């Protein structure tokens, strides 16, 4: 609501059901590959 | 598949389509 | 990454893995044909399935689970049922003759039969793992292949892999009801060899889940399918931290450090708190403090033993869903102010906690109700020693006359391991006596 | 100019550092995409303290995200501010520590410490005049505590004169989140005593108490708990990034608060906290700030200061406030409580005022306090540790990776010596 | 064969990151320095000359199959703390009972860490 | 340029060459009547004045039935009628008949045709010999061809693609005699000898492919796939090109030890490629698995001495590098003291060609593995024991003494193979 | 006025050269037809360093493609720039080498070398003032290791006082592409240690790591590793073809780099390489190049420079920049890392700056490092050699080709003396 970012000025979205995480930091032949992310938590 | 009603694993494990939970 | 490999050995293992993998396909979008539905997104998408599913170049997903049995009957309904296209054909290994409720058949003649093929399949499945947490073993103590072949399997797994985590899941011998009559022999012989090779042995038994489905759920006459569904819910709650976002994550290695204090006490008991019917969810809350207390109820345990008959050595609470950590702290704080629940002296902390955001899903046609909160309780208690006393009495009753032994000595086993396994279990009983005595 | 290389280790370290960079990026007006959108000139002038200059008017943090399993930084990257960190700064292994100090300190922590040392060398030698390092971690975990201790030990032999701070999370008194927590806490404090410059002890129980009683939050999350810790972190280095009537950097607070080299454990606090219906009842005056800063129900550790004596107090103020009022409130606090301040230091309060407050607040203040009530925090861990080590409770998961049993004896001897040393001045 | 060290690039070539999640062969950490040239020690067909000494390890490897693997193989981890001295003696007697498993190409690599009471 | 001449001896050679030349014709645009509806075919075909491409092959048999089947079949217009050489009576499972009495009257005509096929050669890379160790002509006459080819054509590469007698399955009673004699006489005159046996391909066709009861055609198609993968660099683009001369300087350490093995990696049925990916790492390690070898021996009970990696398809060089680096770390795969380097790597772009009516799958990548291992000393000792059973009281020897062969040829072949056994044993001992 | 004749030997040399000439022609605006359609004017002023003029406005490179068998040239001629070579410069025979050093040196290399040197003399007498030669070859194979060294040996006798440069692909520590690599590597190193003036050892897995960690290309091709090599190959001759505020040809780098005649094995590098997704998180100034050239994980030689000491270091900067920052950074690196530089040379860094950058880039730099940490590359090859040679592992394919047992021993002694010399100069006070 344009509130200042202070401790306590956060409100969760209770209608959100999917909480899936992606594997952004994976691996390859021997190398710690790092991928640019395309989806958030839940797949949106 | 006639095992839907003849074996226990068929009636136990057959595909019923999931329903979308949150109402509009 | 964070890959886990499941090994379902035995009829109980396969009929548990059916429910477990139907559940796993239900958490993600995987259908029984092996594919998700179509793309829904330009470019990349979700990758939460990599915990359990390996995905090829097209969009098909293969389970990371080896199904093993020595009898062709139980596996063949997976080859012909709904999930025939999901599994790789070479992932379902069968024999031709089973162990016939004989430990030595499943460990010395038909055990060494097929252990090379499943080891090769495990190697091929572990070659897809960018990051591998550990192996999961599902078996029953009373079986022939669930007791003999599982023991040899974890034996060669420890030989070939070293210190990889081997969390095994067992169906304990129930105190009163049982199916086989040579069952205490199999339980004794499968504890003697895997006393070391198992990192931590999560245990349930059928009778307590029967009582749970009688009282908590409103089903007269449950069968094995409801039990398998509850066990699958427990396994889904255990590994949910590797797949979903949460406030306090937990890996598969943390259980063996927060639950196993001594190198032989690794038999905790599972508990699932909000297992209630949909006709009773209309009336009561499912709050964090209410269902935290329902874990420590003696009637809600998934092993038929009384926690009042022993001391709690450690606990591993796995919360799940819409849980506020302040309520978690308040509930665990008010648990410790009770005299019915007693703790050992040398564990002043007692609790390891974990919080996950993803609520449990609804299997269509299932028994449990849709809830926002769930607890999976893993308790290591000294009260298990009264089950070992009953098991020892059951072995000693028919070992005094040496009955049902010619099936064992005559076929690929000496007699001295019977006495040796009895010594090992008696030593374990004395260890459980020792660790329960307060250093006052 | 005077830059801080931020380091974070473990799940607690990553989840606190994400909110810290959130608060810092709001304070300097940084876009989620990484650009500059601030509305004042003062937001740019000292942006080089935490950030690095990139091309196109884009700013990237100097953070080094370290974990033995990338499960937590993967969730960090999927947030609203997860794309500002440089992809080369993320360091991850393949197998986790599993809440084991030895796995994070000797065997799995040793195959990854080189790749963290290269990144912190890259982000330290590319500096004009590096001021010091910051570490965010927890003392109850395996990779957080163990890998943070190994990282501090490796950093200190390379830069033996800069500042090394630790915003650690010590274990809670009532409910423990790990069974083996006192073992890790003892083995980590044995390194923190001998290797860090400052250490800010924070209990989650005190944050629960703050969010329940003071803030009136019915269902608080862990993000709200980490917001208070991030506000405490930002209130210390406010003189580096903004001007003031009386400036004080990290080293000035280090000199003015540490009388002896082994007594460097602090209890933090954030002053302007109000309930959700009580803002209309409060007058925004300085005496309200100084009265709530010193209150026992505002400390971020579970040890009220009535159990000991205040060795020193730091109070960094933010906002346009008069010097005489702040000084007279400090003097009144010192004079009205004779017994709780040590008599061999005439002035136990060090003060500092900066003009720019947090946005949305007219005044703000950060409490930093050195008290002899912190030794009862070590006594709890010592007795919980000696209740387990007498019977060798979980030793086979710690001696299995090659640790000697004399390590625990040395750690508990250092803990007891620290407790006795704190008791010497009381 | 001998596994050499990519002296600055050995991190990707270590076996755990190459999806080899089992026990693997050791890699050399340093290379010796010799001077001069080498004498021919073997004639044609690969036979060693009688003046040189051979190795008593049998050819065709040292591989232990399933049916050659002993029953009741010793523990893999084999820690000794919080143990009775007699029991730890039994465990180390169990480990050293079969030496043929400890010297096979595939087999047990137990480490005995800690001390009993 | 880059031209190779194929010589097929005996029934096994002709029936293998039928599948080989079907694969060759379909892999290029060569229609079965010789027309093409580009000159990559010059490695195997020669263009005439009538627009007809004629194979660089000599089909040789001492029995008319199989060559007459070739002459009546669909590929009769493709083959020049003089190329298919035919005798009148076969050796009838006799090494001496195919070496002293029958084959000595057909050898000069075959050499005349070989010389007439060596004048359309600008640059001759070498010959390819297809024969079997158990038959009469396929042992005796195929060995007779080597001693004259080596002395006429000098030091050119002469590869032989042999069929080994299986440990259990065998057709001829007398075949240990033929195998030991034909190994003794070919030991000097051969450069490399890619060996497969029928029982291992039976096991692969039962286990990998879902084919209970397969016939000889299914084995011949797999062998043709091996041959097509071996010479795929002379006709197609290659990141790492392998010639036929590169095999003998890598797989053959010592002049007697020229018996490597063969392995085709993604041998799976068409219904199993849907269920798995076939990346380079998943087909490199399958070559070292004992269940995919094409000789019934376990390499884990021996030591490796050389390895030739022939990748083929959509591969990446770093994928090959990482997959081979993973194998060197495995405890099961164990090399030898005097070979610290292991591997020879070849890379080609063109994927394998699917044959209609074959049983394989349309793969995107494939590997052909050629390993020289010490575990083959089981097969030599087993064949040696089988010969020692019969020769101890002179069984079936009268059929050989009566056909221009001195009885003392058995004894010297037997002690030379004893020398070969000691050769194989003495290269595994370290120092 | 300082032209260079290019030699390509073997299939590795041909695949390197086919990409190198595309790089040079893109730099100088030459289409695959051979004509000029460039933009600026400095692209013609020294275009005669690599290109000859032909009647019709067509430019022909001074390349002599040498191989023992024409299979690779069929792929070269069908490439993107296969039509620009003169067809007479392709030299080939009828029989391949089969990865045999003897077959490429003594048996089948003798009938090709006379015509190769005929073409070389033809392309070296049309020069007005010849600067020197180049050679791209690999030390693992048969024709690139035997024929190329024969070319170098019989060119050094013909032209003794011209510079002679080699870009050798020395073998792989971890996984080899040829079973007979120790023999060819040791013999070709023995030939190179008496004949060439500079050598640029390049390993394949160093290129693989550079490609995957720095560039983060998910699927390497060999046409990208050849691009990475040819960027450094076309970086040491930018002061010959473009104006500079500090020029450095091959001769000045040769004088400043090697302190002793037998120590001329270098470590290439390339500064402004960076990932595709990391461009927004990075700046491109002189310290950002300096921290990248002196990183250990940027070498193309796969040997850790922190295991020894730097003797001399080159740096050829390209673009518009200030000499103050470049010189200050070169001093700063030497001062802050005093253990990795020899104390008996006060300055170990040679600096050169050109004006014209590579196209589509701000700045670039090329690292040429003479280090005592190259000795283990020879030690590993020597001990693989003594693992094989004492058993006569594959020696019958060489002794059967008219060779002798003495040549392998001479090669081993000549490499062991090199190892001893580098060790002696590493520990010297
Ligand atoms: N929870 C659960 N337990 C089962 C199920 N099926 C069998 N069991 C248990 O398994 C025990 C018998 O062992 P099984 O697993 O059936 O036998 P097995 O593994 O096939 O071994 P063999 O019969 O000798 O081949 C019974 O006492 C049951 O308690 C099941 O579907 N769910
Ligand atoms: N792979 C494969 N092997 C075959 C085939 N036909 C025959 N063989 C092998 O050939 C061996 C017998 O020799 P043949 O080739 O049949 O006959 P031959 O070599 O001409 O000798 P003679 O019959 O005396 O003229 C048998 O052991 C088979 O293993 C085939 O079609 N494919
Ligand atoms: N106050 C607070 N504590 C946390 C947070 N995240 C984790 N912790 C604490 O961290 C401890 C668990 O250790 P953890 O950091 O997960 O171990 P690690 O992952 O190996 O570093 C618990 O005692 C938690 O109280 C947080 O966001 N806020
Ligand atoms: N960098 C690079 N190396 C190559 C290329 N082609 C082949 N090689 C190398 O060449 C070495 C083998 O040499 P080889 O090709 O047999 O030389 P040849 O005698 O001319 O055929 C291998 O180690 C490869 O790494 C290429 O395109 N680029
Ligand atoms: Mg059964
Ligand atoms: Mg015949």
């Amino acid at each position: 609501h344009g509130l200042p970012f202070l401790p306590g000025t956060s409100f969760k979205d209770l209608t959100k059901t999917a909480f899936h995480r992606s594997q952004t930091l994976g691996y390859r032949n021997g190398y710690a590959v790092v991928r640019r992310p395309t989806v958030g938590i839940g797949g949106d | 598949w006639p095992n839907w009603h003849l074996t226990s694993s068929g009636v136990a494990h057959h595909f019923i389509p999931p329903v979308s939970f949150p109402p509009p | 990454m964070r890959e886990c490999i499941s090994i379902h050995v035995g009829q109980a293992g396969v009929q548990i893995g059916n429910a477990c993998w139907e559940l796993y396909c239900l958490e993600h979008g995987i259908q029984p044909d092996g594919q998700m539905p179509s793309d829904k997104t330009i470019g990349g998408g979700d990758d939460s399935f990599n915990t359990f599913f390996s995905e090829t170049g097209a969009g098909k997903h293969v389970p990371r689970a080896v199904f093993v049995d020595l009898e062709p009957t139980v596996v063949d309904e997976v080859r012909t049922g709904t999930y025939r296209q999901l599994f790789h054909p070479e992932q379902l290994i069968t024999g031709k003759e089973d162990a016939a409720n004989n430990y030595a058949r499943g460990h010395y003649t038909i055990g060494k039969e097929i252990v090379d093929l499943v080891l090769d399949r495990i190697r091929k499945l572990a070659d897809l793992c960018t990051g591998l947490q550990g192996f999961l073993i599902f078996h029953s103590f009373g079986g022939g292949t669930g007791s003999g072949f599982a023991s040899l399997l974890m034996e060669r797994l420890s030989v070939d892999y070293g210190k990889k985590s081997k969390l095994e899941f067992a169906i304990y011998p129930a105190p009163q009801v049982s199916t086989a009559v040579v069952e205490p022999y199999n339980s004794i012989l499968t504890t003697h060899t895997t006393l070391e090779h198992s990192d931590c042995a999560f245990m349930v038994d059928n009778e307590a889940i029967y009582d749970i489905c009688r009282r908590n759920l409103d089903i007269e006459r449950p069968t094995y399918t409801n039990l398998n569904r509850l066990i699958g819910q427990i396994v889904s709650s255990i590994t949910a931290s590797l797949r979903f976002d949460g406030a306090l994550n937990v890996d598969l290695t943390e259980f063996q450090t927060n639950l196993v204090p001594y190198p032989r006490i690794h038999f905790p008991l599972a508990t699932y708190a909000p297992v209630i019917s949909a006709e009773k969810a209309y009336h009561e809350q499912l709050s964090v403090a209410e269902i935290t207390n329902a874990c420590f109820e003696p009637a809600n345990q998934m092993v038929k033993c009384d926690p009042r008959h022993g001391k709690y050595m450690a606990c591993c609470m796995l919360y799940r869903g819409d849980v506020v950590p302040k309520d978690v702290n308040a509930a665990i704080a008010t648990i410790k102010t009770k005299r019915t629940i007693q703790f050992v002296d040398w564990c002043p902390t007692g609790f390891k906690v974990g919080i996950n955001y993803q609520p449990p899903t609804v299997v269509p046609g299932g028994d449990l109700a849709k809830v926002q909160r769930a607890v999976c309780m893993l308790s290591n208690t000294t009260a298990i020693a009264e089950a070992w006393a009953r098991l020892d009495h059951k072995l000693d009753l028919m070992y005094a006359k040496r009955a049902f032994v010619h099936w064992y000595v005559g076929e690929g086993m000496e007699e001295g391991e019977f006495s040796e396994a009895r010594e090992d279990l008696a030593a374990l009983e004395k260890d459980y006596e020792e660790v329960g005595v307060d250093s006052v | 100019m005077r830059e801080i290389v931020h380091l974070q280790a473990g799940q607690c370290g990553n989840q606190i550092g994400a909110k810290f960079w959130e608060v810092i990026s709001d304070e300097h007006g940084i876009d989620p995409t990484g650009t500059y959108h601030g509305d004042s000139d003062l937001q740019l002038e000292r942006i080089n303290v935490y950030y690095n200059e990139a091309t196109g008017g884009k700013y990237v943090p100097r953070a080094v995200l370290v974990d033995l399993e990338p499960g937590t930084m993967d969730s960090v990257r999927s947030g609203p501010f997860g794309q500002i960190f440089r992809p080369d700064n993320f360091v991850f292994g393949q197998s986790g520590a599993g809440n084991n100090w030895a796995k994070g300190h000797y065997t799995e922590g040793a195959e990854l410490v080189d790749s963290v040392l290269d990144v912190v060398r890259k982000e330290a030698e590319s500096c004009d005049c590096l001021q010091g390092f910051q570490l965010t971690h927890s003392l109850g975990g395996g990779t957080g505590s163990g890998m943070g201790t190994l990282l501090i030990s490796k950093i200190r032999e390379e830069y033996p004169d800069r500042i090394m701070n630790t915003f650690s999370v010590v274990p809670s008194p009532k409910v423990s989140d790990t069974v083996v927590e006192p073992y890790n806490a003892t083995l980590s404090v044995h390194q923190l005593v001998e290797n860090t410059d400052e250490t800010y002890c924070i209990d989650n129980e005190a944050l629960y108490d703050i969010c329940f009683r003071t803030l009136k939050l019915t269902t608080p999350t862990y993000g709200d708990l980490n917001h208070l810790v991030s506000a405490t972190m930002s209130g210390v280095t406010t003189c580096l990034r903004f001007p003031g009537q009386l400036n004080a950097d990290l080293r000035k607070l280090a000199v003015n608060m540490v009388p002896f080299p082994r007594l460097h454990f602090f209890m933090p606090g954030f002053a302007p906290l109000t309930s959700r219906g009580s803002q209309q009842y409060r007058a925004l005056t300085v005496p309200e700030l100084t009265q709530q800063m010193f209150d026992a129900k505002n400390m971020m550790a579970a040890c009220d200061p009535r159990h000991g004596r205040y060795l020193t107090v730091a109070a960094v103020f933010r906002g346009r406030m008069s010097m005489k009022e702040v000084d007279e409130q400090m003097l009144n606090v010192q004079n009205k409580n004779s017994s709780y301040f040590v008599e061999w230091i005439p002035n136990n309060v060090k003060t500092a005022v900066c003009d720019i407050p947090p946005r949305g607040l007219k005044m703000s203040a950060t409490f930093i306090g050195n008290s002899t009530a912190i030794q009862e925090l070590f006594k709890r861990i010592s007795e919980q540790f000696t209740a387990m080590f007498r019977r060798k409770a979980f030793l086979h998961w710690y001696t299995g990776e090659g640790m000697d049993e004399m390590e625990f004896t040395e750690a508990e001897s250092n803990m007891n010596d620290l407790v006795s040393e704190y008791q010497q001045y009381q | 064969a001998t596994n050499y060290s990519a002296n600055q690039y050995e991190k990707p070539f270590s076996p755990k990151y190459l999806q080899n999640w089992s026990l693997a062969k050791p890699t050399k950490e340093r290379i010796s320095s010799h001077e001069g040239y080498t004498q021919i020690i073997a004639n044609d067909r690969g036979h060693l000359l009688p003046s040189v000494p051979r190795s008593k390890a049998s050819p065709w490897g040292s591989f232990m199959g399933t049916w050659q693997m002993p029953l009741k193989v010793p523990p893999a981890r084999a820690t000794l703390t919080s143990r009775t001295a007699a029991g730890a003696a039994s465990l180390t007697r169990w480990i050293q009972k079969n030496p043929d498993l400890l010297k096979a190409s595939n087999g047990l690599r137990p480490e005995i860490f800690g001390k009993p009471h």
